[PDB]
DNA sequence: GTGGAAAATCTCTAGCA
DNA sequence: ACTGCTAGAGATTTTCCAC
DNA sequence: GTGGAAAATCTCTAGCA
DNA sequence: ACTGCTAGAGATTTTCCAC
């Protein structure tokens, strides 16, 4: 069930930000969570966002629908 | 070498030039006559 | 030309005319005019039009003391969510703040406390309380309220709510608790359409869940990647692969990537 | 689409809940809820318990989350209605209190506490409590020397009991358990909200008789006519709100 | 449904939950929740996120009194150009301001003075001075400094200059005059790459030139236009005609337009 | 009919509702108990 | 000379603004000046900007170029 | 293109300046300036004059713009170097003073006034003045009864003299004349700036001999070789800086 | 049509009591 | 019935120089 | 593929000492 | 070596509802 656990970790939403943009970017897909950085995928674009700029949730309103 | 002109805190008069010791996102650590200070980049100018 | 820059230097020493005035009047390139301006200390009176970003980690709390009706309200906000714990204290003292923080650590997982340098926050009692509970103490640059933006914002918001419920509580502590309740559980919006309480539950639950899942995958999915040193595989798919390269996470297309 | 039969048979032979089906067979939670609710043979997180513990001439109000063992303990000046109402208001503000169990005491049945429960929405009612209180006693005794005051000792004990103490089914602390339980409660609330949102819609397929809408998907509409959960292409089924 | 509106109102009466909270919790349309919120007086605590724009006519001057080193500096700015006249006055009195304004009217065509409601701008002496020189007097909304957004800005800029030339002047009046000189003639930029003095010269010269040219064209280019009422022609070109229609200027393509 | 909730001047507390008499760009003229006031639209909300 | 005085009137530049945009619009071409409004033409778009939002100049750095 | 021969011929037969030849023929003003700068037979705005006029025991410093009749009049406490230096500093700040004429008086030759002229850039030097001062005196005599102090009377007289006395070539007030004159000076300065900017460029056409550049355009490059202004397509002429 | 420095444009902030 | 702006500092984008 | 109400998104401001 | 944000009010843009 390694694939299923991978899917579970990809079921989260990561609202992140860049260095100069103040607005919170959209809900990317959490590919990997690490101590200092989180690897996400926003519209087929793999990014490494620092932990101090990432909000990882699992939107239950969007999950239970 | 970098020259940093900074407004440290509650002092409208600007100071410097000081020596830049470290540059980050929104904070510069500078050395003015052996005095180490941290200044938001909104209140620091680097040349 | 180069002998026409001494006139620019003189007129700058007298009038500190900006680079554009020097360039236009003395027929100079913008480069040399800007160099003349940049050589004068008196004309360095502006920073960069930017705003940094505060730490939004799941375990960082921002604290501050506000004053209302001659009473001190100690307010803590979860930066990642927006969940506020507030209390009216008798006077602004280090021991009152230490008790507030000790309460906070026991009810939510505080891993870092961000505060202004106020006499109460920098005391030794608060330092000992943080040491006991294993809290990292972060202090903003002196007289830089923007560093604490989140909590400062909350004050405004919090005060707003009080002004709407102050006719339902005879004392300020009851109104403060009502405002905290309303902000936490009756004011939704934000990122997930949540309220602050739901948001904090979600953030903490997701942190624990993803930590557990990642530990499981690491225990299982063990690989080494030899692209183009022996990095550690993180995520492979969609024609690309993410690899931790001696603490330098790099993403590379499937080509020139060997997962051994 | 093409995943319902396995879940239905699994539930028939194991009477399993709806999260299991919705996570193992990848269906929208509403349709799994309907599957579990269609069989009659196959048909809490917000309740706290309040108590007073007297130590060193000081009364400690302890609120225990019976589902998790999560303690909120604080010393209060006196067993007065105002102080207990303040404690209840704080408890409501921090965590989602829905009902509170007391001991019918003099301080738990005052007009002030009654109006505090009424305002915060709490609903008053008159072996987890005893075990958790005893655990607080033990931990306070362990960490009473580290502080000069009983309030600080109580807060240290609450912190240890909630977090430093790891015991349970999987070696989990009370904080993690309460976070998980409240997350599940939020999930249930979202499910009920979406079910009530869609329940005002009737779908006609192919006309045939009306139907109950379970999922207006992007490219597949799942409805149910007479306990028959069937998926249809969007070019077959027409809805009307009533 | 409509019976859930009663519970939404009852929860709003206590908690004043925002429209989103009521819509989510009580299963209401956004319109109904928003209407319920909009019916409460205590939840109307925010204006509209906008900023008006000040009058930029060529003949409007903005005046204000600033304080530096315990000395009053009366500052006037040409809004259309940015050209400032400043003077250090002994005390913030109505007579000093009247003298300043009378000086100003004789050196540049002041057609209107925009000022805050300060005790020295609403005086009767200033009223009489304005009457004499035919100046319209505008007063900003009380305690609305943004209305004077131009001159106040100069109070900053001017002050900055005084901080660079202060060591070259032994008294504040001389430094103020030096700062006015530097801002007007040695600090370029702006719309035309000009300095404030050249910008004001250009604005006024263009005003007179366009006035006389337009008077000529009106004296000669006379027409009556019927489109789709006997309005008056302004500009016919590129197949599009501009017509003044009883003070309602309308631009219409060549079709459905007759210049008689 | 329009209800205007306004913050006239140097008073954090809001007031109203007040009848709306005129609406411009950055200024609303309102009547609150026969008192006519001009409020910048940054300090007036119309319903 | 009525076809060249028109050119003279159109040799000016009108930096204007709208009712919600704070930044000054580019140098349109002054087609007509009136007591209360100015009719200008910015990229083949005839507009009627109020006088309280228009800066009419005759930029000489450009005229002498 | 087209109308350059017309410009040169009109000039030789009428020795007209460059503004006329560049507004009646639509040339780049640099090219017209070059055209007028080719024949020897065809080869001020910042001039101010100070004076002191004494009325009622008060000295009024009057600065007259010779080209326009534009008066700046101020009653000053005394004929001291400080007061005249202040007046000069104000005059420089408001209008572009280049050189200034005085009467070699004791107030107009002090180290303070010298340093004020040096700082502001003014250059000291020792029938418009008399007529304009008499006009100011007459208008002050007219409007003295309309004010108490003499400073107010002086300012009223200055306002009337500058803006309400319409007498001249076409009924123009002094303010209009000074605005027009300063506008013309700015125009001349811009033209000289452009000329000095291009004068470092050498252009070769078709090579042939070098050339002096007069205008580079979108698709027309106007240059000149041996007092011969000719236009060339950009695909024919190459520039360099030297 | 291609790269590289350079000039223009755009974005954004402190301070004006 | 009246109204935020200015000037500077980086960053990004065109644009002209040379093939 | 076409319009209309509605929901989402984006822009922008007051106030936090 | 550290750092502006938040919540609300209008306006604009998709988007689904019905053919
Ligand atoms: C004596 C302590 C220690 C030293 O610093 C002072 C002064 N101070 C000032 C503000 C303040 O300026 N608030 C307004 C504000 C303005 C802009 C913004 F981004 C955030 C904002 F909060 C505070 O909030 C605050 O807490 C303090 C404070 O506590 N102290
Ligand atoms: C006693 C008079 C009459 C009644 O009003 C007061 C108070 N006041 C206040 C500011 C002021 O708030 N300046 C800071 C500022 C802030 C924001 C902005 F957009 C512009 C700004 F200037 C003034 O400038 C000012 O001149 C006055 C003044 O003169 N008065
Ligand atoms: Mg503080
Ligand atoms: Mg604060
Ligand atoms: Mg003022
Ligand atoms: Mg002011
Ligand atoms: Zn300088
Ligand atoms: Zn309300």
């Amino acid at each position: 069930e390694l694939q299923k656990q991978i899917t579970k970790i990809q079921n989260f939403r990561v609202y992140y930000r860049d260095s100069r943009d103040p607005v919170w970017k959209g809900p990317a897909k959490l590919l990997w969570k690490g101590e200092g950085a989180v690897v996400i995928q926003d519209n087929s674009d793999i990014k490494v966002v620092p932990r101090r700029k990432a909000k990882i949730i699992r939107d239950y309103g969007k999950q239970m629908a | 070498n970098f020259r940093v002109y900074y407004r440290d805190s509650r002092d409208p008069v600007w100071k410097g030039p000081a020596k830049l010791l470290w540059k980050g996102e929104g904070a510069v650590v500078i050395q003015d006559n052996s005095d180490i200070k941290v200044v938001p980049r909104r209140k620091a100018k680097i040349i | 030309f180069l002998d026409g820059i001494d006139k620019a230097q003189e007129e700058h020493e007298k009038y500190h005319s900006n680079w554009r005035a020097m360039a236009s009047d003395f027929n100079l390139p913008p480069v040399v005019a800007k160099e003349i301006v940049a050589s004068c200390d008196k004309c360095q009176l502006k920073g960069e039009a930017m705003h940094g970003q505060v730490d939004c980690s799941p375990g960082i709390w921002q604290l501050d003391c506000t004053h209302l009706e001659g009473k001190v309200i100690l307010v803590a906000v979860h930066v990642a969510s927006g969940y506020i714990e507030a209390e009216v204290i008798p006077a602004e003292t280090g021991q009152e703040t230490a008790y507030f923080l000790l309460k906070l650590a026991g009810r939510w997982p505080v891993k870092t406390v961000h505060t202004d340098n106020g006499s109460n926050f920098t005391s030794t009692t608060v330092k000992a309380a943080c040491w006991w509970a294993g809290i990292k103490q972060e202090f903003g640059i002196p007289y830089n309220p923007q560093s604490q933006g989140v909590i400062e914002s909350m004050n405004k918001e919090l005060k707003k709510i009080i002004g709407q419920v102050r006719d339902q509580a005879e004392h300020l502590k009851t109104a403060v608790q009502m405002a905290v309740f309303i902000h936490n559980f009756k004011r939704k919006g934000g990122i997930g359409g949540y309220s602050a309480g739901e948001r904090i539950v979600d953030i903490i639950a997701t942190d624990i869940q993803t930590k557990e899942l990642q530990k499981q995958i690491t225990k299982i999915q063990n690989f080494r990647v030899y692209y183009r040193g022996p990095a550690k595989l993180l995520w492979k798919g969609e024609g690309a692969v993410v690899i931790q390269d001696n603490s330098d996470i790099k993403v590379v297309p499937r080509r020139k990537a060997k997962i051994i």
